[PDB]
């Protein structure tokens, strides 16, 4: 049926956001106000491509 | 007797011809109809033996709380 193509471990690396959920909840409203553009671009890619491998960047 | 009660041979002759033509056409139509039924039931490409499938208009093409459908 074919080989499933997967990204390497190198290009799956990123600087993680290492704050707990309470910190995120406390910052969430301003975070959604300020970082709207990249988040919306990513989520549009996500619901259009229907593939996590196509929206890594 | 012939003048009063009967007709000439032409009438019966040509009526027989018409009857034979109708009967032969019906026979060939019956054979063709059986063959057509067999082919349509085997392949399913005709108007007959068209068994229902799911209507595609029932599918919901809207975002689904999850990007991967
Ligand atoms: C000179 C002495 C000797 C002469 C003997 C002559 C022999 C003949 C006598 C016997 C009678 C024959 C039997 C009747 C069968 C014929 C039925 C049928 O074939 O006739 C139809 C015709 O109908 C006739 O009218 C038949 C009528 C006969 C009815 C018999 C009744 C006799 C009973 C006697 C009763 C007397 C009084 C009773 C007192 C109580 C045909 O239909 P049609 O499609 O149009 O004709 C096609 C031909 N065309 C186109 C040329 C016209």
């Amino acid at each position: 049926p074919g080989i499933v193509e997967l990204p390497t471990l190198e290009d799956l690396k990123v600087q993680e956001v290492k704050v707990s959920s309470s910190v995120l909840k406390a910052a969430a409203h301003h975070y959604g106000a300020q970082c709207d553009k990249p988040n919306k671009e990513f989520m549009l890619c996500r619901w259009e491509e229907k593939d996590p491998r196509r929206c890594l960047e | 007797i012939a003048r009063t009660f009967y007709d000439g041979p032409e009438k019966n002759y040509e009526k027989t011809m018409a009857i034979l033509q109708i009967e032969a056409e019906k026979a060939e139509l019956r054979l063709k109809e059986l063959e057509v039924r067999r082919l349509m039931r085997a392949r399913g490409d005709g108007p007959w033996y068209q068994y229902p499938t799911i209507d595609k208009a029932l599918i919901d093409h809207s975002p689904k709380t999850t990007p991967d459908n």
